[PDB]
RNA sequence: UUGAGAAGCUCAGACGAGUAGGCAGGCGUGGAGGUUUGUGACGAAGCCUUGGGCGUGAGCCUGGGUCGAACAGCCUCUAGU
RNA sequence: CUGCCGAAGUUUCCGGAUAGCAGAAACUCAGAUCAGUUUUAUGAGUAUGUAAAAUGAGAGUU
RNA sequence: UUUCAAUGGCCCGUCUUGAAACACGGACCAAGGAGUCUAGCAUCUAUGCGAGUGUUUGGGUGAUGAAAACCCAUCCGCGAAGUGGGAACGCCCUUGUGGCGUGCACC
């Protein structure tokens, strides 16, 4: 019938364990999406350059 | 922050209100009156709409998206959950950098409300939409 | 152009910075109001300050 | 849109040169007097000494 | 021309670049569309920087008269790229500058009609008009793009018949002169454009196929 | 009792001058010692690699640097840490070896008595 | 017809007590950034005055007298206002 | 300093939760409803009540 | 402006209570003199960005004032993972009909 009082401490420690990794994955995916969401350069933006 | 005039201090929102004040007064379009009313509203009463919701609402039930412009007086954010963006023509106050790039790179055009007023001064063939006000 | 960049190209000297976009495209609102696109559909303008 | 394309360069003697620079995109940025004033109001308080 | 000099800040260099453009546009070699689009970016700003009404209505004549100088093979491309570069820059113009670009289209509308007449001497008129109607329908009067401003097309409707009568003062032959207007009234998705274009247009059925 | 931070810009400058004062004393050598690469001791961070305190005696022995000369050339020694896995041993031995590949050690004068 | 500080101009009708309370727009003071290519020993500031004027009002402008070195309008910021 | 809005001053349980009075916001809604009002006749007991006429006002709201 | 004539006209502020009254405070004048600063929380508005957002613990940097401004490595906080109906189209002399309905409320 349910777990030791220390297992609740293990439960919250496992919840926060993925906090760092999920932040790293979310940051990496955002950069990859932003890399692929690049507006193509207009062939006329540098006509007078 | 409503009713007579916008409480916003942006000069470019004041210029858009100037344009649609004329359109709402010198035409018989309830679209121009509706756009003018929503230009006066606060940021809380103009919730953002997503790229996914625009794609879903246009091709809804009977679908038949055709080429009607989608107008929202608010921000068009991006839904990274969806993988393929259809060809959409959207007019909005603001587009995010992700939403704008995804519409342009695979799809059609992003417009401002003054570019829309030149294309459809009476608002004809437009899909006016709103965001979910319930946060 | 490296300090600020553009609206579509990132600034070289500011990481992940793009120039802000405007909620209006042509800020000359008299050009839009007095354009052939708009003036061809408006109803005949009433008078200016009206007679009493 | 439709801004002036290029900018002329002036020599140290005050005469125009044959070289021009394309106008940078920052001069096309929105001019926001309300937003500049609000940021200036805050930034001007950042060198105050306590009393 | 080098395009950069065509948009220079002094009128002398812009005038010199225009004079050197006649040799450039006369070469008997094929020009890509992007090359003409880059050229019309400089030529647009040559007109955009024009100062006084006497100059900017003589400069418009110079640009319009530049069409017959272009080689026959890439003459349609020159006109097609002008109407593309005017469609994408029309809204960026301001009120104090539209009245001189309005005359630029009118001078270029007449340039197309004159070029049709010039080609009609050596070839059948129907073939030349079909070539131009393809250019008109693939560019400005195209219904597949909704971004082309209605101000260009309303102006074209207003001046279509009068600039045609100028090229043929005695009488004009029968051809599909108004085909782009009929095609775009019937098929365009712009309700405002298709509802008031017949009112603006002065289609004279007397010299069109019935 | 309120702790104000009006000296925050002053402390930034004071620490910068300490870095420059140190670099003035030790001209060609780095202002910091080389730190090892270790893994934080928890399931939340054990996938990250951070900087350690010093190199273990087994790391120094493998790389060829004795613990008595390691400190003289700017290699910290951690007698407490140990290599429980072969990956930590290889990650930090290579760090030492790359450090020794980029190192110019200036010679020192030695006293040589005339007689035997 | 020029009467687009569109935040402007214009037309019409109705209404007007007010405690607690609520909401707008303004007046004034010390200091700050900007501005008036600002005022000042040919007289700044202050003070006096049955001088004159402006505003519904808070207040402001001015003549004369006195006086002797500094001071103000506008946009914004600030508060021991 | 001026302008505008403007109470309650008490039912109910019980220092309050209220309600109610007075404003703000979010609405929809004249092809609709509302009312310190009078009615038509019959229901019950001149009064009282009823559903649907007259008069006025656009109203209902959260 | 001083005064005269005719008409009217109480002493303010507080407290009280039904308004009062009454009782309190006030010899006069000048100067000083009372909702401030800060840390939370919630609301509304504005602004920036937006499935993200937050540079200023700190580092870099700033030749002329360097407590400013400018730049950001790794973390971290928070966040996240049937009908009615606005608007528009096409018909209908118009009403009205037909196709299409966002938000929200019903099912």
């Amino acid at each position: 019938t349910f777990v030791s009082s220390t297992m609740v401490r293990a439960a919250i420690r496992n919840q926060a364990a993925q906090r760092y990794v999920n932040r790293q994955e979310s940051k990496l995916e955002r950069q990859v999406r932003a890399q692929q969401n690049v507006i193509p350069e207009d062939p006329l933006d540098n006509v007078f350059a | 922050s409503q009713r007579s005039k916008p409480a916003s201090e942006n000069v470019y929102l004041k210029l858009l209100v100037k344009l649609y004040r004329f359109l709402a007064r010198r035409t018989d379009s309830r679209f121009n009156k509706a756009i003018l009313k929503r230009l006066f509203q606060s940021k809380t009463n103009r919730p953002p709409i997503s790229i996914s919701k625009i794609a879903a609402l246009t091709s809804r039930k009977s679908a038949s998206s055709q080429n009607k412009t989608t107008v929202v007086v608010g921000t068009v954010t991006d839904d990274e959950r969806m993988l393929t963006v259809p060809k959409l023509s959207i007019a909005a106050l603001r587009f995010t950098k992700s939403a704008r790039a995804r519409i342009l790179k695979a799809g059609g055009e992003v417009l401002t409300l003054d570019q829309l007023a030149l294309r459809a001064p009476t608002g004809s063939n437009t899909v006016l939409v709103r965001g979910k006000k319930h946060a | 152009d490296s300090v600020f960049g553009s609206t579509t190209e990132v600034a070289q000297l500011k990481k992940n910075y793009f120039l802000p976009e405007n909620i209006i495209s042509n800020a000359d609102v008299t050009r839009l109001i007095n354009s052939d696109e708009i003036q061809s559909i408006v109803k005949a303008a009433g008078p200016s300050r009206v007679k009493r | 849109a439709a801004a002036r394309p290029t900018v002329s360069i002036y020599n140290k003697d005050g005469s125009v040169s044959s070289e021009t620079l394309a106008l940078p995109f920052v001069f096309k940025a929105p001019i926001r007097p309300d937003l500049v004033r609000s940021v200036h109001t805050a930034v001007a308080k950042n060198k105050r000494q306590p009393y | 021309p080098f395009i950069k000099k065509l948009a220079a800040n002094d009128r002398k260099t812009r005038d010199k670049a225009l004079e050197s453009l006649q040799r450039f546009l006369s070469q008997k070699k094929k020009f890509e569309r992007l090359d003409f689009l880059k050229l019309w970016k400089g030529l647009f700003y040559c007109m955009w920087m024009a100062d006084k009404p006497l100059y900017q209505q003589k400069l418009s004549d110079n640009l319009a008269a530049l069409v017959p100088i272009v080689w026959i093979d890439n003459r349609i491309l020159f006109q097609s790229t002008f109407w593309e570069t005017m469609g994408r820059e029309w809204t960026g113009i301001d009120i104090l500058r539209t009245d001189k670009f309005y005359l630029l289209m009118r001078r270029f509308c007449a340039a197309a009609f004159r070029d049709i007449q010039t080609r009609s001497k050596t070839a059948l008129l129907d073939k030349v008009v079909a070539e131009y109607n393809q250019m008109w329908m693939d560019g400005p009067f195209n219904t597949e793009n909704l971004a082309f401003p209605n101000g260009i097309l309303f102006h074209l409707a207003d001046i279509w018949t009068e600039e045609l009568r100028k090229v043929y003062p005695e009488d004009v032959p029968k051809a599909d002169w108004y085909l782009p207007f009929d095609s775009t009234i019937k098929s365009s998705h712009n309700v405002v454009l298709r509802k008031t274009l017949p009112k603006r247009l002065d289609r004279v059925s007397e010299y069109t196929k019935d | 009792y309120v702790k104000t931070w009006f000296n925050q810009p002053g402390r930034k400058l004071r620490r910068r001058q300490a870095r420059q004062t140190k670099a003035a004393k030790i001209a060609p050598r780095p202002v910091e010692a080389i730190r090892p690469a270790v893994k934080p001791p928890t399931i939340r961070y054990n996938m990250k690699v951070r900087a350690g305190r010093g190199f273990t005696l087994e790391e120094l022995k493998a790389a060829g640097v004795s613990r008595r000369v390691a400190s003289t050339i700017g290699i910290p020694v951690d007698h407490r840490r140990r290599n429980r896995s072969e990956e930590s041993l290889q990650r930090n031995v290579e760090r030492i070896k790359v450090y020794l590949a980029h190192l110019i050690v200036f010679p020192r004068k030695a006293g040589q008595p005339k007689k035997g």
